[PDB]
């Protein structure tokens, strides 16, 4: 997966990230550019503009599991169908949320990552990220395969 | 489609990015390059090499032609029916290019102009760049 | 971004349907509910029993829907605003989903009308259907 | 992919009945001709230009051939797609890099074939059968991207 600069890169950069933040601008992000997600999410309540989106406590409360998640990929990079099997299952068996919508997410984190770290956020960096994102989304697509 | 407020949201966001927009567009394709090595097959007799001159020129010529996009917005395959040719009937690119360089011009926005990239104003730049990459894969001629 | 000839293709195809728009509606309806069967998890207060009346008659309206698209093919954002609404304000459709009755109309069609499904008219047809499913879907008002 | 009973004789009987000589070309020739990015995995078929000439040609028509027997193959082994595919998913995925979008849409393509030479007798529970198979014939050929 990463070569050992790639894995130091990735690592370095995801111990400055802002656990109480990162993870409900992310989804909240998902929520405002990609509005159909929003049919998933009418228990967490007021989604009617991009403000009300980015400061609802559900969102940034949820935000804050994927994040989560995320980080346990990293921990796991060589066995990600398995620490997500449970996860894949939920979305995948219970929810039925298309797997398309788990690349899109991904791809918001990332620029979720750029947006915080500015110039820190160098195309070698990204390009660590995107196999990462990528490999979280085809784990948690596991059940569809 | 795009909306009222995304056509302002697009135009402010792309004002703001000034003479860096050949800058910016080198950057999204470096990023593209390097995240997506599929896409390079694309530019076969490209110097694809970090710093590359025909890189930086290639990016320039992107940035124009967005900078076009942007000022055509409300008709945009008139002005865009020269690169639709181009990357529909001659390259006949894959859609699925365009969206993965859409996206590293995401990232480069968000990386240099954070105080512009609201959440509202990401959402206005992906249907722009969705709309572009619509218009130049679409062969309407 | 429809050409010249897909306009007039769609107009051709989507004409010689004609009386049948209802029943191809149904049908194509009924192909996604049952090839598709997530699809339905948006009819829950619908009875989607095979022969069902209630799809039989919301397959008449889409064809309708689609009509009058065919209709206002270079004016479909006005002209299908209230479908917008629903779709995308009200009901919050996947865009997947559409790529999926899309399909199913298709093959709706190649069943009904085979002189007429040429490949060009094919081709016209998938693009008019991913033009009137990007509108539906999109937020523009 | 999981058939029922049920539907793997509505499948079979129906496939019996193709014409293994121009099904696979009709499906690729329109593959090519509604998403003509795919063209440019076939430069060295020669003439593509026009609707016309793609599905006139020889050569789209015989590798249409080989396509259809890939789907014969897949046909007799429902139980075990993945395998029966391990050849052809390094083929397209390591040597060519065909985005896997493009399995689903020829396998789309595919079914728009059947239902064009079948009408009536392509029914939605027939076809819901068939949307299964194309679909773990198309999830299996992009196993190793998995
Ligand atoms: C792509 C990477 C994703 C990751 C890592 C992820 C992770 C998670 C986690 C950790 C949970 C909480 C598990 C629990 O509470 O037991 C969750 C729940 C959920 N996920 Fe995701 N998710 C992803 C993508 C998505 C997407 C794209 C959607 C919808 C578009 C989605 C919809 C949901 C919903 C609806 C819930 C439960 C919400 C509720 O409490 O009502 N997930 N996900
Ligand atoms: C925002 C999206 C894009 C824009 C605005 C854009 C714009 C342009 C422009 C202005 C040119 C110059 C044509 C000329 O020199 O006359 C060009 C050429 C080219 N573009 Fe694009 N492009 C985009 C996306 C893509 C993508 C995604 C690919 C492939 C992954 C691609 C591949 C090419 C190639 C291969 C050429 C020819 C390069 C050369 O021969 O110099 N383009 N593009
Ligand atoms: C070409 C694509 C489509 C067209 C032209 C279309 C058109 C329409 C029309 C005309 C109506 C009713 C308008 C009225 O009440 O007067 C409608 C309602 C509806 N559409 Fe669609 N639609 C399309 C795709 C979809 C898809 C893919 C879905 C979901 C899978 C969907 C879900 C609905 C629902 C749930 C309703 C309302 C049902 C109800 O009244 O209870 N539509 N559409
Ligand atoms: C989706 C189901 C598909 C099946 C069952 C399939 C099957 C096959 C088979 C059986 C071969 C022959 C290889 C050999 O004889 O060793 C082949 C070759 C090939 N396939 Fe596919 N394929 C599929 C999808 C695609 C798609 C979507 C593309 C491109 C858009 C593609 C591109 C090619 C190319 C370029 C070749 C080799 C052409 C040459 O001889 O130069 N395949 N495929
Ligand atoms: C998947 O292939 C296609 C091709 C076409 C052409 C298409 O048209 C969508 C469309 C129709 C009418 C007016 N506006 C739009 C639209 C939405 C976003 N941008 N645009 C413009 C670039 C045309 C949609 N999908």
């Amino acid at each position: 997966h990463l070569t050992p600069v790639e894995k130091s890169a990735v690592t370095a950069l995801w111990g400055k990230v802002n656990v109480d933040e990162v993870g409900g601008e992310a989804l909240g992000r998902l929520l405002v550019v990609y509005p159909w997600t929003q049919r998933f999410f009418e228990s967490f309540g007021d989604l009617s503009t991009p403000d009300a989106v980015m400061g609802n406590p559900k969102v940034k409360a949820h935000g804050k599991k994927v994040l989560g998640a995320f980080s346990d990929g990293l921990a796991h990079l060589d066995n990600l169908k398995g620490t997500f099997a449970t996860l894949s299952e939920l979305h995948c068996d219970k929810l039925h949320v298309d797997p398309e919508n788990f690349r899109l997410l991904g791809n918001v984190l990332v620029c979720v990552l750029a947006h915080h770290f500015g110039k820190e956020f160098t195309p070698p960096v990204q390009a660590a990220y995107q196999k990462v994102v990528a490999g979280v989304a085809n784990a948690l697509a596991h059940k569809y395969h | 489609v795009l909306s009222p407020a995304d056509k302002t949201n697009v135009k402010a966001a792309w004002g703001k990015v000034g003479a860096h927009a050949g800058e910016y567009g080198a950057e999204a394709l470096e990023r593209m390059f390097l995240s997506f090595p599929t896409t390079k097959t694309y530019f076969p007799h490209f110097d694809l090499s970090h710093g590359s001159a025909q890189v930086k020129g290639h990016g320039k010529k992107v940035a124009d032609a967005l900078t076009n996009a942007v000022a055509h917005v409300d008709d945009m395959p008139n002005a865009l029916s020269a690169l639709s040719d181009l990357h529909a009937h001659k390259l006949r690119v894959d859609p699925v290019n365009f969206k993965l360089l859409s996206h590293c011009l995401l990232v480069t926005l968000a990386a240099h102009l954070p105080a512009e990239f609201t959440p509202a104003v990401h959402a206005s730049l992906d249907k722009f760049l969705a709309s572009v990459s619509t218009v130049l894969t679409s062969k309407y001629r």
